[PDB]
């Protein structure tokens, strides 16, 4: 950013201040708020598995077998190949499900059987 | 133009393509009630407690709106077991669809007027949109299914296995269901496809020419954002406190004064997100009351032919394509208009012998000097036979009656 | 009744609206279901029946 | 003190002000020219008068 | 928050009008624009107009 | 205020389920008491009729439906040639076997004999596209020669 030489905050549409120049260091450092969002928990039933996968919705793995999604971050679930009907819904495509010395999976889901007819 | 005995009946038609646009789902957002109104403040939050279950009970009506979000997309769009595809080869008997087909070199596999459709349309707080299940891509991909399965099946998809036709039999169908005959279509289909042809040219460029088409969909958009915008601006808002920063009421303060100026933003930002959460639950019901409608669109006017008057476009319905856009659904609804009618003298019934005759299909017409019977959606005379007539009573009966010789096709025949 | 209060008019006045349904019982009549679909197109009355 | 409350209810009764004029014109407004009846009332022995 | 009630109850109530001039819109369509075969739908018999 | 949200939760609830009741109506009035042609209105399939049902607090539609559930590939055209006039199916589609043209129902495979009564006519083969040459039997022809 390229503030005006007597700016010294940067301010978002929201009138939130989201840049600032260090006044010992005339240049200017972005504010990016820290981290935070929903923990989700996928499960089975308890009548199937007491296994649990986390999902820490959009964060980078960083701040917290884990899986970088554009849902968040998924943990306790282990990516696949094979596109399946959905069965836990996730998001951006994701789903999740207890497969087969089982566990939770997660992958892009099917969307049905391709046919040219 | 009417009498007691004038019909104006068509001599040609107009294959029109029509769009229509529906919203179909919101954007997605859960709000954390706590960091809304307290936001990084255990001082606060010991407070919010004095009242309870509001805040989960905004939290779950949020999360409701989300997770229908996802049910209304999947009812609009996800009406298909399989995803058909056409083949490499494109013989639709002149019917060119590669404008509305996927364009399979773009990384997502979207048509030609989906880009269009996609082109004119356009904090931590609490405040979290979630993302759909279903990425446009395959949004795209549903739609795309249902348009393969149309062009190459009809309507055969949506009531079991699809059974594949012929485009040119299928428009044939189609032309029958709209009362008008099979031999219309067939003496036509290269009028019919450039018909066809430069209605679907004319959709790209009135979609070029301007964002104010897909203006349902902007609005619902613009909503969504002054509402959030709205409720982001409520939390500068002092509602009667000497400040609304959270943390200067935190510090100018002791204990128990403090309690009571942050009992004046909580009840400030709790009616704030009371009003937010009503207006979107509101909201999302109009958007619901939206989805079941093109849900509605999509099972009887893509995976079907509508009867249904001007449900599926003005004119008489033959078939409809399904376009995805940002949270919403795009029909190109294809009818027949009637386009140029000429004036005829008409009669409800004729006299042969004694007895009254009347069309099977269609109507008795009269260029001012020969009876002839034609089907009653296009001028296609036939010369009046017991072939194309049947009989009642007698010609004192029926008002209007007047009399014309009728072939009978049996005669020569018997007679040769 | 001062309060802030305020009753807008309808833009389509009753008379417009009577127009309107004139236009589509006057279609309705002489030209049966033909123009909701494109330019209407005359028929006796006991035909379109 | 109370930001945009007032601001925000001033909007959403002009929404809904406006949508009861989206109601009328697309109940009513579903023809392109003001169809109108013949002065020879000969409609086959119907009586719409 | 005797507003906040008022324009809820608008908000709600005109979304019940709104639902009801998009039936009557679609009657209009479908029983005077046409002929319905939908049973019960354009008053209870077999609809002619 | 915690009246003021109930109230308005059920509000926004009984207008979800007056919506729903609407439906439910409908599809009483237009599929127990009908047959639908709109399609999957009254379950998935080509609707023959359906059945109500109560349950606590609704209603259960019991949509009988037919399913076309097995199919052959056959060769088609639009039309045929005879005397040089061009005939068309009145109700049906033409098609073939691999030997031999039949008419047969659009929506289930029963052939019939091609016909003078199962075909009507209009112009020439020299307009339409993708004609065929086969006879069209007609049933006067022996009924004058016997
Ligand atoms: C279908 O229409 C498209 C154009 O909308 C045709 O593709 C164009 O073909 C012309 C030659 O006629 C080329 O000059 C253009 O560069 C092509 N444009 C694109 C984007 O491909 C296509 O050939 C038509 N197909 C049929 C069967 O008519
Ligand atoms: C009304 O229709 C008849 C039948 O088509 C017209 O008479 C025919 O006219 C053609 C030329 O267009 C001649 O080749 C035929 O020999 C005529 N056939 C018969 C059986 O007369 C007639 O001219 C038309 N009348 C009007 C008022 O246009
Ligand atoms: C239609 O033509 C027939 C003739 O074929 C008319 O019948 C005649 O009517 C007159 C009285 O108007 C009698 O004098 C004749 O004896 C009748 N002849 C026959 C064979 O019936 C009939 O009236 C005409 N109808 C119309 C509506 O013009
Ligand atoms: C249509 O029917 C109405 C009756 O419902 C007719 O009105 C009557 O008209 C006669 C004269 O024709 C008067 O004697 C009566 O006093 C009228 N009664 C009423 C209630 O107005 C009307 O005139 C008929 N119109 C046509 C064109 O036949
Ligand atoms: C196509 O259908 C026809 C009619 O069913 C078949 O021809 C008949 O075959 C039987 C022997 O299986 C003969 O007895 C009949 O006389 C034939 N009828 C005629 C009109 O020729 C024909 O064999 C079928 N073709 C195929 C490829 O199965
Ligand atoms: C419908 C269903 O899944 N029922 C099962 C039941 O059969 C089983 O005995 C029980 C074990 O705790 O869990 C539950
Ligand atoms: C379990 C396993 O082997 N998975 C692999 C996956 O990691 C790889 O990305 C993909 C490439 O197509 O093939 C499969
Ligand atoms: C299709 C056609 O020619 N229609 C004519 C119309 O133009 C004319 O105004 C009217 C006069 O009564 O007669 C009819
Ligand atoms: C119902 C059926 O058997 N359809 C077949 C199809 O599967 C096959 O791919 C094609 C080959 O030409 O012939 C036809
Ligand atoms: C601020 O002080 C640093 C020394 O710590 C000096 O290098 C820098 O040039 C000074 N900047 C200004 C704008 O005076
Ligand atoms: C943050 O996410 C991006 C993917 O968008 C990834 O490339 C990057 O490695 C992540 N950061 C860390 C430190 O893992
Ligand atoms: C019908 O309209 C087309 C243009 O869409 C025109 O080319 C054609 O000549 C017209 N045919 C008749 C029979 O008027
Ligand atoms: C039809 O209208 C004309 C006047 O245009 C009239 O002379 C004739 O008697 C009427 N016939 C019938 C059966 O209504
Ligand atoms: C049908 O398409 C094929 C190409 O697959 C072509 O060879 C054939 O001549 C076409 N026939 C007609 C009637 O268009």
């Amino acid at each position: 950013k390229k503030f005006l030489p007597f700016q010294q905050f940067g301010r978002d549409i929201a009138d939130t201040t989201d840049a600032v120049r260090d006044p010992q260091t005339l240049e200017i450092l972005d504010i990016t708020p820290c981290s935070f969002g929903g923990v989700s928990v996928i499960t089975p039933g308890t009548n199937t598995s007491n296994q649990v996968a986390v999902l820490y919705q959009d964060v980078n793995c960083t701040e917290v077998n884990v899986f970088q999604t554009r849902a968040g971050c998924l943990i306790g679930a282990e990516h696949v190949n094979n596109s399946y009907e959905c069965d836990i819904p996730i998001g951006a495509g994701i789903c999740a499900s207890y497969q087969t010395s089982q566990s939770i999976i997660a992958y892009t889901m099917s969307l049905g059987a391709e046919n040219s007819v | 133009a009417y009498s007691n005995n004038s019909i104006a009946i068509p001599t040609n038609f107009t294959i029109s393509v029509t769009t229509e646009i529906l919203p179909v789902s919101m954007t997605k957002t859960s709000v954390d009630c706590t960091m809304y109104i307290c936001g990084d403040s255990t001082e606060c939050s010991n407070l919010l407690l004095q009242y309870g279950s509001f805040c989960t009970q905004l939290n779950r009506a949020l999360t409701g709106i989300a997770v229908e979000q996802d049910k209304n997309t999947q009812e609009v769009f996800a009406q298909v077991k399989q995803i058909y595809k056409t083949p490499p080869i494109k013989d639709f008997g002149g019917f060119n669809f590669s404008q509305i087909l996927p364009d399979p070199s773009k990384p997502s596999k979207r048509s030609f007027i989906e880009d269009l459709l996609f082109n004119k349309v356009t904090k931590f707080n609490g405040l979290t949109v979630l993302p759909p299940l279903l990425t446009d891509e395959m949004i795209a991909q549903y739609t795309s299914a249902l348009l393969a399965g149309t062009i190459t099946s009809g309507w055969t998809f949506g009531a079991g296995a699809a059974l594949q036709i012929p485009f040119a039999m299928q428009m044939a169908y189609r032309f029958n269901g709209i009362g008008v005959t099979q031999n219309v279509l067939y003496e036509n289909q290269k009028l019919i496809a450039n018909q066809f042809n430069s209605a679907i040219g004319k959709i790209q460029d009135s979609l070029s020419s301007t964002a104010s088409a897909l203006g349902k969909l902007q609005d619902v958009v613009n909503q969504n954002a002054q509402a959030l915008n709205t409720l982001v601006k409520q939390l500068s808002s002092n509602f009667g406190a000497i400040s609304s920063v959270l943390n200067d009421i935190l510090s100018r303060l002791d204990p128990p004064e403090a309690e009571v100026q942050i009992d004046r933003l909580i009840t400030g930002r709790l009616q704030s997100l009371q009003t937010y959460v009503t207006q979107q639950l509101i909201r999302a019901a109009e958007i619901r009351a939206s989805a079941n409608l093109a849900a509605t669109k999509m099972s009887e006017c893509v995976l079907g032919q509508s009867k249904r008057v001007d449900f599926c476009g003005k004119g008489y319905h033959l078939m409809s394509f399904p376009q995805s856009a940002p949270h919403g659904v795009v029909f190109l609804h294809v009818t027949y208009v009637p386009a140029q009618e000429k004036n005829f003298t008409t009669a409800p019934a004729i006299c042969h012998d004694g007895k009254a005759h009347f069309p099977r299909e269609g109507v008795f017409v009269s260029n001012g000097t020969h009876w002839f019977v034609t089907q009653r959606n296009f001028y296609e005379p036939q010369i009046i036979t017991t072939d194309n007539t049947f009989v009642s009573g007698n010609c004192d009966v029926v008002i209007g009656i007047v009399n014309n010789t009728v072939y009978d096709p049996l005669q020569p025949e018997l007679d040769s």
